[PDB]
This record gives structure tokens, C-alpha cells and sequence, in this order.
């Protein structure tokens, strides 16, 4: 009757949902490879989309998925074995390589602008109006890594303007030069910001910006890539 | 380590007045307070709500179907306030009887402030939708939040609509209660031979419990990639980085499979439309072509 | 096999058990120890079913049903085919659910990322620890526990239900359905708002997080944020699955009477329990 008929149709329906939907998640990363970057043999039963184009907002340009796929940059690993499926070694030091838990991927380096077209993230002090309005203010205090030395100090607090939101914290080191350390990444603390993922003798390290009033979205990767690998290769240094 | 549920510090600057766009700058309000307690959590502004000529007819509607039960309320509770608190879940507005049919001629103390009351919410619900879609053209934005409504509108609408009408009867609508709204839901199942065995609902059911599922998936794993700026979800669309391939690697690594950081949208408000969808069309086909979903599930047909 | 940005990602370490010695993939599939575990654990219960299968007389998955005990084994044992099977099935399902969450930790670890995921599923193992188990113990019988069948399941929830008159009147389970019906509303504005900014009207511009913000102040005067929406699904869901293991923990154990009779601690409440007029008086 109208009822079974009705079911049926659905099971249908749902089928070719769930084929549309799992080919719309297929216009990043795809096609698969082997190890060695040439095309996998076997895709399995989905085909790549007919390509989409989205016009970027601020005469940024264009971005066409699928694309031609690649990492520009280098990746320092090598197998460890002689058939697929196992770990690839970092070849030097993988915070500086930027592999593993610290990679980053090779993003525009140019920082996200608003809907008004100006710089996404500000420094505090660049920025009009704004002000710390709840919680401990973190500007002028020390930096502690896992090991339980002083690594610094902050010297601001880098803000998202339309989000109006703290996205890093701004560390002076006894250099006198900046880094960047995400919020997402810090224990703002009574007396201390803490920081678990590094230890003191690797904030000198953290990727440096190049103009001092903006981060591009090349090097938010860079600095978050980096300060993320230490969970797991700073892990010789921490204490408690 | 830190976790990313509340901010550590709050940051206020300038009330922001949004994008222009095509927006009738003139139907915009005034940035209201600002709510520390809300900015632990999402933002402080309770900045401008744009109230137009649908925003106000809605609005309008609104409170008329709400005082409309209200008052029925206060004359079941005797007027008097402490009945009013004591059996404020017990009382109820209720369709008129099998009696008067789809017609509207029928007393107001049978049924008729049932009728009154409903004319408001219809006018409240579907300029309320047109809002919607209207918000989204100003911005130039699509229609996505228009859609996913009207399919949340599509099982309000068999309920106390569609249905009642191939019935043939207001009184197989959705009375204006707290505990009798539940009761008719119970009532409802009871008579068409227990929904369990009615297959939308338990699809609706699937649904509903994948929403959670989801939603449970997405946000943790947003928070987890947030250190790499992962919840600037749009951006990442239009430039992947790091967070959007750690987010896809963990569920490939996991399941077997994985989205992009706009597809996981796509699945987001399926999932969730389907809810309502499925609902909506298990309950137009109770009692309209199944009597009785046990025995239509001995014969299916 | 790869993701064409894979290979960077898959380094040694991570383990939090056994070292190098699971360190590894199969096909697109994270192996480590707990993966190993999940296996045999999602093996042996999956025979045990089958095999539970045979003495039931059916290879028919709409009639295949694996029972608890019945109520006069108390909480000991049971010879195999009348609920010994589902009690040894009930200790491989938590094992293999318990060993796919800590399997999440250890791809949590090597990615780098947080531990938010496997933190929200346990929310999840721990309503079916409800049912199965902490429920079953408090009220002293396997029995009380659900049974593995597609439609039985359901025939377990429907009389448990009704065993105290109608189960909407659970104050729990009313909360708990606000949630679950509040987490679908947010899952779908979530996801239309991104894809409505991704996807704007033909030959326009990509839209931007500050169209979002604009679009739900216009349209309901507050928007919640990135991170805010994120953390508010996270919460919606999580908060959904509390409350059901709360309703069912609290149902047969220190409320056993109809739920509807609860409701009456407010009615009778002295200073207007006495009063005439209205529903109930
Ligand atoms: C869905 C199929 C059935 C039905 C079955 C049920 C069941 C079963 C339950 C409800 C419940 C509710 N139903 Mg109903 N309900 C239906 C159709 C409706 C419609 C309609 C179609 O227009 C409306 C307006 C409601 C409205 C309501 C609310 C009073 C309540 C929670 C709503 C919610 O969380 O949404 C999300 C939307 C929001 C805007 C966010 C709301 C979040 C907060 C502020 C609400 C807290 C409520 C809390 C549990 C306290 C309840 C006590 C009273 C508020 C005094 N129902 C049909 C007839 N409904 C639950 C209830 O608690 O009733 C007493 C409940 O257990
Ligand atoms: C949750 C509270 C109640 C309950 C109440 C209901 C009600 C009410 C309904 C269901 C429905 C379903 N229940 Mg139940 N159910 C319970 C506990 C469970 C548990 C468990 C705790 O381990 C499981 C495995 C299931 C599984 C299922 C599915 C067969 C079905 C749809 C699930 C879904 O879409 O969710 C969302 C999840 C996903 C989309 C992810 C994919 C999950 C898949 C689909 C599960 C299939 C596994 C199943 C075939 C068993 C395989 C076991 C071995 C691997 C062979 N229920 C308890 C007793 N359940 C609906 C139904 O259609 O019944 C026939 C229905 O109407
Ligand atoms: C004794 C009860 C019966 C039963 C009878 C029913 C009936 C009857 C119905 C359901 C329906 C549903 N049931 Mg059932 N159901 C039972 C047992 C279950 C169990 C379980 C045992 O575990 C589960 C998980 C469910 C789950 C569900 C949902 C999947 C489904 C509702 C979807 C929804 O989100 O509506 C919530 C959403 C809406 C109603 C959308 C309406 C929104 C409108 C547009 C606007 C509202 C706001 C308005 C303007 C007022 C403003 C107020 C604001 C606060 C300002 N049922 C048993 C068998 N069930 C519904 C269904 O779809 O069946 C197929 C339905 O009608
Ligand atoms: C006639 C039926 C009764 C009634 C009796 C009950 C009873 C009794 C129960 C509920 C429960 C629930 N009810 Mg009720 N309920 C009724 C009417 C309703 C209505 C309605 C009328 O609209 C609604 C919306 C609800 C809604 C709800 C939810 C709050 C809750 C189910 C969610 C849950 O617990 O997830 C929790 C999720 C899980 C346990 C799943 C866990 C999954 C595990 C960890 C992993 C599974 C892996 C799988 C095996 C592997 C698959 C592998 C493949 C590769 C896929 N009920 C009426 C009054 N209700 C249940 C509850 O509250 O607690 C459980 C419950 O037991
Ligand atoms: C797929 C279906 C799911 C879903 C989705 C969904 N719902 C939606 C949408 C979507 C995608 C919208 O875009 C739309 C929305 O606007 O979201 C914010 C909406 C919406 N879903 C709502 C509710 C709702 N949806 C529900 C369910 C569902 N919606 C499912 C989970 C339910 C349930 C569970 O039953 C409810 C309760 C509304 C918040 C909103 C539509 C609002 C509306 O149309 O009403 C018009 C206005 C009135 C009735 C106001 C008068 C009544 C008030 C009680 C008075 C107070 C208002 C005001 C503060 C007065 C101020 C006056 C003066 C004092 C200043
Ligand atoms: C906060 C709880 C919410 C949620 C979240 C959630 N679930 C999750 C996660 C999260 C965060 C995951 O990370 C994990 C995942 O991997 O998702 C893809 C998962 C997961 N949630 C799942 C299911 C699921 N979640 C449910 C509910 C919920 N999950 C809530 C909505 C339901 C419901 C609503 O009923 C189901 C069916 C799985 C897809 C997955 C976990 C997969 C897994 O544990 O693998 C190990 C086990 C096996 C491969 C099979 C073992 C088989 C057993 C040994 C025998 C069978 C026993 C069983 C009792 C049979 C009963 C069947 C009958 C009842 C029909
Ligand atoms: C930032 O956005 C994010 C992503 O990406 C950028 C994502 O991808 C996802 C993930 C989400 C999706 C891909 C969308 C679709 C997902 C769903 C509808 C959820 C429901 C999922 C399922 C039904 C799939 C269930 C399947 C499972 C659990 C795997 C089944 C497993 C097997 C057949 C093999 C068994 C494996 C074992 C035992 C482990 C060890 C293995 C050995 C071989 C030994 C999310 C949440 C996300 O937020
Ligand atoms: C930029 O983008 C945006 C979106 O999308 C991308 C959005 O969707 C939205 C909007 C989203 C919505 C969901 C709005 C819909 C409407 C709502 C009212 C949602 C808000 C919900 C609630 C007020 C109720 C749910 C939450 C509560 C009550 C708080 C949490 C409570 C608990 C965890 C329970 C507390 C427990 C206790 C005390 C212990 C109890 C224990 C025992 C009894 C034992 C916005 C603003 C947005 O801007
Ligand atoms: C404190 O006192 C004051 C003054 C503030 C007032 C108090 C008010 C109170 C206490 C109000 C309480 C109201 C409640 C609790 C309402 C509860 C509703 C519930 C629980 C569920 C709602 C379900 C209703 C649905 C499904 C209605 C659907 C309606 C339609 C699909 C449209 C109906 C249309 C009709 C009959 C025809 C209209 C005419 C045409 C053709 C356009
Ligand atoms: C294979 C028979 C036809 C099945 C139809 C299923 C359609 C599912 C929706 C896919 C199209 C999606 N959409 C609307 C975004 O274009
Ligand atoms: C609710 C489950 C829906 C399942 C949809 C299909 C999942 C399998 C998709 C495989 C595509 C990927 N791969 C690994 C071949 O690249
Ligand atoms: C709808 C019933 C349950 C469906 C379960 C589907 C399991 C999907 C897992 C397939 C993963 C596949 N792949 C491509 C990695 O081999
Ligand atoms: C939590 C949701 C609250 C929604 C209501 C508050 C937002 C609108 C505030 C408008 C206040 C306007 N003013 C100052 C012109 O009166
Ligand atoms: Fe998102």
C-alpha cells in the first residue's frame, strides 16, 4: 500500500544521500596514494566530484576542489619498513621539520581578514577599544614550561576583533625578541602562565613572524604545528 | 592540560554593528548589554536584533496565541493565582470535539479558543520562516537555515494541519498543555497500535539519537583541533590547514573514513532534517492508511 | 591507501601500551594494542551470538534475541542458553567498547590533538553500563537488564516503560528530552549557518564569519560564536546521555510506584493543597 511504497522510496532516497554526501567529503585529499605520493591503484567505489569553485572574498582569488593535491614543502621521514603500513622515522628533528604531532601544512601567507576586510587578529595594543573585561589579565606575566624553568613573558594579548576573543599571548623572551603561544595551549594561572607542551629551552625555536602587527595563516600553522609536537617530543623534559 | 569548555579570559572592545550588506540599516536596534556570565561561553554582545515588518507581525502573533491559552488558564484555575501555580501543568486547551468537524462555527468554551489560538501560531511560525529566508537574502547568503525550518515546520504542520484535515476532524489535533500534550502523544500510539512498529518513527529515532551522535563527534573534535584554530571553520574551507587533516586523520584512523571540514556540515544538517522528515510522514500515515502499525508490520501493505 | 596529506602525520609513538609492537596501520585502519583488543573481544561476542543463534532455532537477524537471566538467578550466574551467554556477551561488548576508546587515545596521542572525543564517548559506554549493569546490580537481578535483539530491545523499553504508567511523567527523562530535541535544533543551525557562508547566492562571494555573527543577531538578537557552538553541541549531547542514565538509574531502585503519582509532592503542596477551583480540587 501507500505506506510501503512510501518506505521503500526512502531506503532509496537515503542511498543516494549518503553516495552525494560521501562524494562532497571527497574534495580534499583525494585521490588516494601510496606511500611514495603516486596514485593508490585501488580508490574504492566513489568518484571524485565534478569540481566546485569558491570565490574568495577580498580579491583573494579563487579555489577550485578537487585540485592538483601537493605538500609544498619537504617531508624529512623514511620508512621503516619494507611493505606498507607502518611508522615513517623523522629524519632530523621533527619540531624543526615539521612532522608528526608538529606539522603544519604550506597556507597562504596571508593573514585572515574580516568581513570588512582588515586583519582577523590584532595585538591588544594595535587594537581600539579593546580591553581585558573578565578574568586574570595574563600581560606581564612570567612563562613557565614543563620543565619548571622561566621561559619569559607576556607582553600582550593578540585578539580576534569580530570574534572578540584572545587567540595567542605574546611572550618576550631574554633575547628581547616576541613568539606567539596559543591560548588553547597556556594555563593562565595567579602568578604564572603555564605551558605543558614545551619546555623553556624550546620557546627560542617557535617560528617567528615576520611583520610584528599581523600573523598569516602560513605561520599560525608554523606556531601551533610547533608548540603541539611537544606533547610528544618535549616529553624527555617534562617533570610534572 | 587546558580543555577549551570555558575562556580564561574575556576581551571586550566596541560593540559591533554587523555587516550592512544589503540590510535596511533602519529596522537594525541598538547593541544591547553586554553579559560577562555568556561570554565565558560564546559571546558577550546581546548586540542588535533587526526587527522589521515580519519580525513584528511574528512577534505580534506570538504572544497572542501565548495569552490566548493563557487566559484559558486563569478561567480553569478559578482566577485565582494559587490554583493557577498549583494545577499550572494540569490545565489544558483543547480542540473542538469530533462533533463540529473541520468547521469553525463552535463555542469558544468547546474549542474555539482552541481554534483562535491556532490561527495565531500559524501566522507567528510561517512569517517567522519568511524572516528567515529574508535575513538570509539581505547577507546574500543561501537558504540552508530556511530549509532545515521548513522541515521542522513540516512535522508541526501534519500534526495540527494536514492530519486533522484528511481526518476530517479538529479534534485529532495537539490540545495546549503541558501534561495533556504528553497524555495525547501516549494516547496516540496506543491507538494506531504502538508506534514502535511504525518504520519512520524508528527511522525519526535514528535520527534523533545520530544527531546527538554527531553533534557529540563534531564538537569534541573541533575542541580537540582548536589549537590549531580549527573552530575558523570557514577559512579552513577555503585554505586547509592543520586542523581540518588531524580532524579528518583521527576518524580515518579510527572508522576507517572521514569528511572535510565542509562536508561534516552537509552530514550536520541531514542528520538532523531527517528527524523531522521521517517524523512527519510516519504520523500523516497513521490513521489516514495504517490503523494499526502492528498489523501492518504482520502484512506490509 | 593515503590521504594525499597522510604520510607526515603517520610517525612512531603514541602508544600507551606495548611500545613499537602495534605501532601500525591496516589500510586506512589505526592498529595499536587496544585495536588487537577491540578485535577479539568484538570476535568471541560476535560467536557467542552466533552460537547463541543455534539454540534458538533461527539464522534470522528480525528474530535472534540473546536474553538475560530471569529474575530467580538473582545476580549470579546462569547456565549458558537460559543467560549465561548474555552475561558473557555483556563482558565482551564493554570490553570492546572500552578498548575502542583508549584505541582513541592513543590516535589522539600521535596526531597531537585533545582528548575530547574519547571523553564523550565514554558518556556513551556509560548509559549502556546503566542498563546492563549498574541498574541490574541495584535492583539485585540480570534480569532487569535489556535483551540483544533488534526489535525485543524494543519490546524491553515499551513494558519497562509501562510498568510505571505512563514513562513521560519521569521528571528525568522530560529534561533529558529537551536536550535531545535541543541538540537537533542546534545541529541544524549549525550546519546550515556554515553552509549557507560556504554557499551564498549565485556569482556572489564567499561569505565570512562576520555574515554568520550578523545573520543570527539580525535574526534572534545574540549569536554564541566559533568556539561557542562547538562547545554548546559537545554539551547538549553529553548533557542528553546524563540525563537518561539518570531517569533509568532512579526508576525501579528509589521510585518504583507510577511516575504520574510523583507529581503530586508539588499538588498537595500545604498552602494551596486545599483549596477549591481548577484541575485538582
Ligand atoms: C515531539 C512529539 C510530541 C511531543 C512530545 C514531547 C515529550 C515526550 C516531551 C515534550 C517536551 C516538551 N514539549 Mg512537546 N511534543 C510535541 C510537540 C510540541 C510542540 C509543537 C509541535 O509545537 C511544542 C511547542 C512543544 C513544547 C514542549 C516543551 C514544553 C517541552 C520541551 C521543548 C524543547 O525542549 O524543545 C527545544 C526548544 C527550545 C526553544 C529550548 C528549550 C530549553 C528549555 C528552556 C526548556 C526546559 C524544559 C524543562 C524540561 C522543564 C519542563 C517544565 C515546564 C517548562 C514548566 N512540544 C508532539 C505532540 N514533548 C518535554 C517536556 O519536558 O514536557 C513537559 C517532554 O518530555
Ligand atoms: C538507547 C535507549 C534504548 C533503546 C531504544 C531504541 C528505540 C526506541 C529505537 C532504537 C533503535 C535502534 N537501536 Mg536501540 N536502544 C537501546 C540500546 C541500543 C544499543 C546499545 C545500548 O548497545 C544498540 C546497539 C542499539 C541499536 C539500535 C539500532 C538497531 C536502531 C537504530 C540505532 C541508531 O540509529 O542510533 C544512532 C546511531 C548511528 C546512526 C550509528 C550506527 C549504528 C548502527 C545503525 C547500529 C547497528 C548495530 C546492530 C545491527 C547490532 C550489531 C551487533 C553486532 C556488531 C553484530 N540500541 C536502549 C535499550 N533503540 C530504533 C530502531 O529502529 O529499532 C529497530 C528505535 O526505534
Ligand atoms: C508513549 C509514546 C510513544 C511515542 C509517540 C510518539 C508520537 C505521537 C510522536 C513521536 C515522535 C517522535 N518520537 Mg516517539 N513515542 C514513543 C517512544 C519514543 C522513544 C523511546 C521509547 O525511547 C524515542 C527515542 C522517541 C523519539 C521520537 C522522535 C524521533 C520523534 C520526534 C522528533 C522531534 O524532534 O520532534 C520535536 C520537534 C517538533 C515537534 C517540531 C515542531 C517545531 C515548530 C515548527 C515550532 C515550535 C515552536 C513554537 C513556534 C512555539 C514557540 C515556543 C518557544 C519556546 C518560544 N519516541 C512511544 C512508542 N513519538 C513524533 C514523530 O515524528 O513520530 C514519527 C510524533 O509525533
Ligand atoms: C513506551 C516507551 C516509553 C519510554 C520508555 C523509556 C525507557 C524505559 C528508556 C527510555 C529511554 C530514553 N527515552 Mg523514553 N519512553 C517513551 C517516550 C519517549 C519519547 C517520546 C514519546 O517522544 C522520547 C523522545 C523519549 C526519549 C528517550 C531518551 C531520553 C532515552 C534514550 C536515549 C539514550 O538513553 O541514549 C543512551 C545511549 C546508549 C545506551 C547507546 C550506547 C552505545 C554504546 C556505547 C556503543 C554501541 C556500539 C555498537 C554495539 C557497535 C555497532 C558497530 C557497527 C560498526 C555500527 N522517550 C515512552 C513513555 N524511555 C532510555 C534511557 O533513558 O536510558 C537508557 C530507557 O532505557
Ligand atoms: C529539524 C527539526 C529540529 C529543529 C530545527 C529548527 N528549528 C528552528 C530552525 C531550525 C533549523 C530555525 O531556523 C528557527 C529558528 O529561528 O532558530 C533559532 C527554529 C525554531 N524552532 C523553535 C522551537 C522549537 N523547535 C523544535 C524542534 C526542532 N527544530 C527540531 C530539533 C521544538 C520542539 C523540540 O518541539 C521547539 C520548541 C523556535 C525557537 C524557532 C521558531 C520560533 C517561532 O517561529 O515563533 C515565533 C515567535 C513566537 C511564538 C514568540 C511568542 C511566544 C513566546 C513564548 C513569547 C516570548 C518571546 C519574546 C521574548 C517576547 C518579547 C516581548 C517584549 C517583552 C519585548
Ligand atoms: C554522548 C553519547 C552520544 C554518542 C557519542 C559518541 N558515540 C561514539 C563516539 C562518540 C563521541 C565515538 O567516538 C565512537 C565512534 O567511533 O563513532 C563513529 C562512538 C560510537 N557510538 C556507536 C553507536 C551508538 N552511539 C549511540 C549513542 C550516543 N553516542 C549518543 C548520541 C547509539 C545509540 C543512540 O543507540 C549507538 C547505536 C558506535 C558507532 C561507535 C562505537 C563503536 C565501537 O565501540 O566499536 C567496538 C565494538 C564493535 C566493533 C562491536 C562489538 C560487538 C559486541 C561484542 C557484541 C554486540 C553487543 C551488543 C550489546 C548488541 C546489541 C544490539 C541490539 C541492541 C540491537
Ligand atoms: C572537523 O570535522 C570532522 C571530520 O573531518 C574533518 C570528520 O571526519 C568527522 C567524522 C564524521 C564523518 C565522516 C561523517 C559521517 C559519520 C557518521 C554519520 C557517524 C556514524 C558513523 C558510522 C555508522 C560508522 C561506524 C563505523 C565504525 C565504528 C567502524 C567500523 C569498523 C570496521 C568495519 C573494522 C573494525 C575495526 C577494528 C576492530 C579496529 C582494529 C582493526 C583491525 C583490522 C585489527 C567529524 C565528526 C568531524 O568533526
Ligand atoms: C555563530 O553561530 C551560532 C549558531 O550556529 C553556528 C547557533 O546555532 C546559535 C544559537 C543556538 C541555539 C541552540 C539556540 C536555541 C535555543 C536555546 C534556548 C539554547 C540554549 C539552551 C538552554 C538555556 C538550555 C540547555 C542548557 C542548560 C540549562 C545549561 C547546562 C546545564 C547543565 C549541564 C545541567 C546542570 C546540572 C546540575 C546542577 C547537576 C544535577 C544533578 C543531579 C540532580 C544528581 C547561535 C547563537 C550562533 O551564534
Ligand atoms: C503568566 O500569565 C500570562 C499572562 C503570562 C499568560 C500565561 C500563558 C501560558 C501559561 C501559556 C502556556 C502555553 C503552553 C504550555 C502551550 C503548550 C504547547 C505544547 C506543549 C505543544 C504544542 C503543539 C501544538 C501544535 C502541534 C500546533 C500546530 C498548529 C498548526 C499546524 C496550525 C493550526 C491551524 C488551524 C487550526 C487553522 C488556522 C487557520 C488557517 C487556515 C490559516
Ligand atoms: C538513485 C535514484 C535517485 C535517488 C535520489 C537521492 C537524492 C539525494 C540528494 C542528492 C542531491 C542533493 N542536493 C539537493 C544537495 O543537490
Ligand atoms: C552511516 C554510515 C555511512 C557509510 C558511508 C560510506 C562509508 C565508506 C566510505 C569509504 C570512502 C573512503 N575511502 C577510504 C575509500 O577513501
Ligand atoms: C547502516 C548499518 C550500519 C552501517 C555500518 C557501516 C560501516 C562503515 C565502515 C566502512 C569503512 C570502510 N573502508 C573504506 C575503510 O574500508
Ligand atoms: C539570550 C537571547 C537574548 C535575546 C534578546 C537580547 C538581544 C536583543 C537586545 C536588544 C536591546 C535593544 N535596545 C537597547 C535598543 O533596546
Ligand atoms: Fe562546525
Amino acid at each position: 500500500d501507500l505506506a510501503s511504497l512510501a518506505i521503500y522510496s526512502f531506503w532509496i532516497f537515503l542511498a543516494g544521500l549518503i553516495y552525494y554526501l560521501q562524494t562532497e567529503n571527497m574534495r580534499e585529499g583525494y585521490p588516494l596514494e601510496n606511500e611514495d605520493g603516486t596514485p593508490a591503484a585501488n580508490q574504492g567505489p566513489f568518484p571524485l566530484p565534478k569540481p566546485k569553485t569558491f570565490i574568495l572574498p577580498h580579491g583573494r582569488g579563487t579555489l577550485t576542489v578537487p585540485g592538483p593535491e601537493s605538500e609544498d614543502r619537504p617531508i624529512a621521514l623514511a620508512r621503516t619498513a619494507v611493505s606498507e603500513g607502518f611508522p615513517h622515522a623523522p629524519t632530523g628533528d621533527p619540531m624543526k621539520d615539521g612532522v608528526g604531532p608538529a606539522s603544519w601544512v604550506a597556507r597562504r601567507d596571508l593573514p585572515e581578514l574580516d568581513g570588512h576586510g582588515h586583519n582577523k587578529i590584532k595585538p591588544m595594543k594595535a587594537a581600539a577599544g579593546f580591553h581585558v573585561s573578565a578574568g586574570k589579565n595574563p600581560i606581564g606575566l612570567p612563562v613557565r614550561g614543563c620543565d619548571l624553568e622561566i621561559a619569559g613573558k607576556v607582553v600582550d594579548i593578540w585578539v580576534d576583533i569580530p570574534e572578540q576573543m584572545a587567540r595567542f599571548l605574546e611572550v618576550e623572551l631574554k633575547d628581547g625578541s616576541t613568539r606567539l603561544l596559543p591560548m588553547q595551549m597556556v594555563k593562565v594561572q595567579s602568578n604564572r602562565v603555564h605551558v605543558n607542551a614545551l619546555s623553556s629551552d624550546l620557546f627560542a625555536g617557535i617560528p617567528t613572524i615576520k611583520s610584528p602587527t599581523e600573523v598569516t595563516l602560513l605561520e599560525e600553522d608554523k606556531i601551533c604545528g610547533y608548540v603541539a609536537g611537544g606533547l610528544m617530543y618535549a616529553a624527555p623534559k617534562r617533570k610534572s | 592540560e587546558y580543555q577549551n569548555i570555558f575562556s580564561q579570559v574575556q576581551v571586550r572592545g566596541p560593540a559591533d554593528l554587523g555587516m550592512t550588506e544589503d540590510v535596511n540599516l533602519a529596522n537594525r536596534s541598538g547593541v544591547g548589554p553586554f553579559s560577562t556570565l555568556l561570554g565565558w561561553f560564546g559571546n558577550a554582545q546581546l548586540g542588535p536584533i533587526y526587527l522589521g515588518s515580519l519580525g513584528v507581525l511574528s512577534l505580534f502573533s506570538g504572544l497572542m496565541w501565548f495569552f490566548t491559552i493563557g487566559i484559558w488558564f486563569w478561567y480553569q484555575a478559578g482566577w485565582n493565582p494559587a490554583v493557577f501555580l498549583r494545577d499550572l501543568f494540569f490545565f489544558s486547551l483543547e480542540p473542538p470535539a469530533p462533533e463540529y468537524g473541520l468547521s469553525f462555527a463552535a463555542p469558544l468554551k468547546e474549542g474555539g479558543l482552541w481554534l483562535i489560538a491556532s490561527f495565531f501560531m500559524f501566522v507567528a511560525v510561517w512569517s517567522w520562516w519568511g524572516r528567515t529566508y529574508l535575513r538570509a537574502q539581505a547577507l546574500g547568503m543561501g537558504k540552508h537555515t530556511a530549509w532545515a525550518f521548513l522541515s521542522a515546520i513540516w512535522l508541526w504542520m501534519v500534526l495540527g494541519f494536514i492530519r486533522p484535515i484528511l481526518m476530517g476532524s479538529w479534534s485529532e489535533a495537539v490540545p495546549y498543555g503541558i501534561f495533556s500534550h504528553l497524555d495525547w502523544t501516549n494516547n496516540f500510539s496506543l491507538v494506531h497500535g504502538n508506534l514502535f512498529y511504525n518504520p519512520f518513527h524508528g527511522l525519526s529515532i535514528a535520527f534523533l539519537y545520530g544527531s546527538a551522535l554527531l553533534f557529540a563527534m563534531h564538537g569534541a573534535t573541533i575542541l580537540a583541533v582548536s589549537r590549531f584554530g580549527g573552530e575558523r571553520e570557514l577559512e579552513q574551507i577555503a585554505d586547509r590547514g592543520t586542523a581540518a587533516e588531524r580532524a579528518a586523520l583521527f576518524w580515518r584512523w579510527t572508522m576507517g573514513f572521514n569528511a572535510t571540514m565542509e562536508g561534516i556540515h552537509r552530514w550536520a544538517i541531514w542528520m538532523a532534517v531527517l528527524v523531522t522528515l521521517t517524523g512527519g510522514i510516519g504520523i500523516l500515515l497513521s490513521g489516514t492508511v495504517v490503523d494499526n502499525w502492528y498489523v501492518w508490520g504482520q502484512n506490509h501493505g | 591507501a593515503l590521504l594525499s596529506f597522510e604520510r607526515k602525520y603517520r610517525v612512531p609513538g603514541g602508544t600507551l601500551v606495548g611500545g613499537n609492537l602495534f605501532d601500525f596501520w591496516v589500510g586506512p585502519f589505526y592498529v595499536g594494542f587496544f585495536g588487537v583488543a577491540t578485535f577479539f573481544f568484538a570476535a568471541l561476542g560476535i560467536i557467542l551470538i552466533a552460537w547463541s543463534a543455534v539454540l534458538q532455532g533461527t539464522w534470522n537477524p528480525q528474530l535472534i534475541s540473546v536474553y538475560p537471566p530471569a529474575l530467580e538467578y538473582g545476580l549470579g550466574g546462569a547456565p549458558l542458553a537460559k543467560g549465561g551467554l548474555w552475561q558473557i556477551i555483556t563482558i565482551c561488548a564493554t570490553g570492546a567498547f572500552v578498548s575502542w576508546a583508549l584505541r582513541e587515545v592513543e590516535i589522539c596521542r600521535k596526531l597531537g590533538i585533545g582528548y575530547h572525543i574519547p571523553f564523550a564517548f565514554a558518556f556513551a559506554i556509560l548509559a549502556y553500563l546503566t542498563l546492563v549493569l549498574f541498574r541490574p546490580v541495584m535492583m539485585g537481578a540480570w534480569g532487569y537488564a535489556f535483551p540483544y535483539g533488534i526489535w525485543t530491545h524494543l519490546d524491553w523499553v515499551s513494558n519497562t516503560g509501562y510498568t510505571y504508567g505512563n514513562f513521560h511523567y519521569n521528571p528525568a527523562h522530560m529534561i533529558a528530552i529537551s536536550f535531545f530535541f535541543t541538540n537537533a535544533l542546534a545541529l541544524a543551525l549549525h550546519g546550515a549557518l556554515v553552509l549557507s557562508a560556504a554557499n551564498p547566492e549565485k556569482g556572489k562571494e564567499m561569505r565570512t564569519f562576520d555574515h554568520e555573527d550578523t545573520f543570527f543577531r539580525d535574526l534572534v538578537g545574540y549569536s554564541i560564536g566559533t568556539l561557542g557552538i562547538h562547545r554548546l553541541g559537545l554539551l547538549l549531547s553529553l548533557s542528553a546521555v546524563f540525563f537518561s542514565a539518570l531517569c533509568m538509574i532512579i526508576t525501579g531502585t528509589i521510585w518504583f510506584d507510577q511516575w504520574v503519582d510523583w507529581w503530586q509532592w508539588w499538588v498537595k503542596l500545604p498552602w494551596w493543597a486545599n483549596i477549591p477551583g481548577g484541575i485538582n480540587g
